[PDB]
């Protein structure tokens, strides 16, 4: 099935973005003084929350290209989880149409 | 930046006795901080990490805690190799500092 | 084994420039970054800037002069730190770290005591001291090695390789015309010497010069 | 109906994650040095703003394990209010070939 | 509003030394501080735009650093055209503000 296989790939995505998110992260926040987003594990759990959208605030790229490694953790996040409730559909949609008989 | 401050910068103790040293940071940082310990003429080496974590090879005499802006590195009853150079360094925010030492004396 | 090799000294002349190695071994990761602290003589540490070898990205203190250039060789697993246009105010010891990119630094390397200074390097000379003829003694000897004139800073003393380590004293240097001098003091029992050998290391780094002087009785 | 099953499967799912995921945050919490997620009533409350995506940012997990279960309790919310609006389009669907005569 | 201490009011150096002018605010603002320099009958000029980025124009003697509340503006090796008055501003809230301006003497 396309929709459950989009959805496996959509998952496996996530967790590559996630964690090269992290490691990106950490390279673009350092060197600007004041940034907390400087350490790799608290820079996972950063980009946890901000793929699942959430956001406590207790960590935040102040850099531009950081706050670009943002924006791709948040869509990646958004899609795939957009992606995992449109799989379900699919299948319930799927399923009405067999216990209806049509 | 953060700015650390250890006072006093020398404090002397009578042997088999605790001892502590402080560190006080001009912002929260949390529990981000690290003790190092450098004797004479040698490279600093990691006590304590993270506050209060403790450290493999570093005898269980070390001790540390405190967190947000006020930070603690204690000795249970000092020893002769124990006399050296005791400095705090934070992670929390870029860059990276050190505190300005503080010598223990016995 | 040691996972940071540094260069044991360096010296520069006013103006000139000089490339610190930092030699990396044991486990390494893509997540590993190196740090360069300095440390004046009778000063605390102070951070210099950091780099990450994977990305060669590197960053630095902005609080104070930019005098540094940091590189690094992945084949080598080397880091290299460019200091120019050098004054007095940058002789001091040059520590490299390594940080597993959580906030601590794990493990520092030897240091390389950088001298900036217009004299030359100068070998030391390493006389042995042996007690006089008329000198009583009781359960304890005191024996010692003299290192006269010598440039620059430092020098490693050690007693039979390292495995006469207690009752080891070994004095700051004192200088006199850009030429350095200490003495390294040791104690071993008197029924020991000198049934056993007692012999002084003296490496003198920046020279590439490592001596060895036995310590025997005044005859 | 399955998608109307699933989303009640869904529903009491969640508040049990919610209640555990309350119980398990204090018990990771406490022990860390400025950690406020520490008291079961207002670890129910940030349960509630972290499974709903949302977090005000009043209370954070500071924990490995406490960010752990933050995780658990935000793919429980997310699938569940995803899961929701799945069997939401299921009806609506179903209806609509209903009032077209197909 | 976020007020800016500049202190001292005025300082004094010998030529070809390093000089520092301190800028500290009342509230933490990141480091959305920018330097200027005015010389006698002249216009203020941009000399470091948020505390520490560079401008075309100016030369590398000039430097910025600091963050959150304190705020450090460098002169390595002061020279005679440095002589002016030197002003903060920040702007990470509304409105703008300067602060009371350091002189520079040699
Ligand atoms: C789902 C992931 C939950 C994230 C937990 C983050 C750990 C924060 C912490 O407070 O953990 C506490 C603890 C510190 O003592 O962190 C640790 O060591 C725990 C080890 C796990 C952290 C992973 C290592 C970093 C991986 C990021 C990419 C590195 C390569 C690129
Ligand atoms: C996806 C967009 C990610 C936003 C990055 C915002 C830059 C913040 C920063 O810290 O960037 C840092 C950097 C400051 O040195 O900002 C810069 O200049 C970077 C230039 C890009 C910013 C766009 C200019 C403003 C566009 C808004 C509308 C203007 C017309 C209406
Ligand atoms: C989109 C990911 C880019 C990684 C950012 C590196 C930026 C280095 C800072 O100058
Ligand atoms: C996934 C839930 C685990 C519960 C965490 C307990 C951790 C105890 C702290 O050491
Ligand atoms: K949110
Ligand atoms: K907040
Ligand atoms: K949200
Ligand atoms: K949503």
């Amino acid at each position: 099935a396309l929709h459950w296989r989009a959805a496996g790939a959509a998952t496996v995505l996530l967790v590559i973005v996630l964690l090269a998110g992290s490691y990106l992260a950490v390279l673009a926040e350092r060197g600007a003084p004041g940034a907390q987003l400087i350490t790799y594990p608290r820079a996972l759990w950063w980009a946890c929350e901000t793929a699942t959208t959430v956001x406590y605030g207790d960590l935040c790229p102040v850099t531009l290209w950081g706050r670009l490694v943002a924006v791709v953790v948040m869509v990646a996040g958004i899609t795939s989880f957009g992606l995992v409730t449109a799989a379900l559909a699919t299948w319930f949609v799927g399923r009405e149409q067999e216990r209806r008989g049509h | 930046d953060i700015l650390l401050t250890q006072s006093p910068a020398i404090l002397s103790v009578s042997p088999g006795e605790r001892v502590s040293f402080s560190c006080r940071a001009s912002q929260s940082i949390g529990t981000d901080i690290h003790w190092y310990q450098q004797r004479t003429n040698g490279s600093p080496r990691l006590l304590i990490k993270y506050a209060s974590e403790s450290i493999s090879g570093i005898p269980s005499r070390f001790s540390g805690s405190g967190s947000g802006t006020d930070f603690t590195l204690s000795i249970n009853s000092v020893e002769s190799e124990d006399i050296a150079n005791y400095y705090c360094q934070q992670s929390n925010r870029w860059p990276f500092t050190f505190g300005s030492g503080t010598k223990l004396e016995i | 084994q040691v996972q940071l090799q540094q260069p044991g000294a360096e010296l520069v002349k006013p103006g000139a420039s000089v490339k610190l190695s930092c030699k990396a071994s044991g486990y390494t990761f893509t997540s590993d970054w190196i740090h360069w602290v300095k440390q004046r003589p009778g000063h605390g540490l102070e951070w210099i800037g950091e780099i990450i070898p994977s990305y060669g990205r590197a960053n630095y203190n902005e609080k104070i002069q930019k005098k540094a250039t940091l590189t690094a060789d992945k084949s080598s697993s080397t880091a290299f730190m460019q200091l120019s246009s050098l004054t007095s105010e940058d002789s001091a010891v040059y520590y490299c770290a390594r940080e597993r990119g959580d906030g601590y630094f794990a493990v520092w390397g030897a240091g390389t005591t950088v001298t900036v200074s217009s004299a030359k390097t100068t070998p030391p000379s390493v006389y042995p001291l042996a007690p006089g003829s008329a000198a009583q003694t009781n359960s304890m000897v005191t024996l010692g090695c003299l290192v006269k004139g010598y440039f620059p800073e430092p020098v490693t003393v050690t007693w039979n390789s390292g495995s006469l380590s207690s009752g080891v004293h070994t004095f700051p240097a004192v200088l006199q015309s850009d030429l350095y001098t200490l003495s390294s003091s040791v104690t071993v029992p008197s029924s020991s010497w000198p049934s056993e050998t007692v012999t002084c290391n003296v490496a003198h780094p920046a020279s590439s010069t490592k001596v060895d002087k036995k310590i025997v009785p005044r005859d």
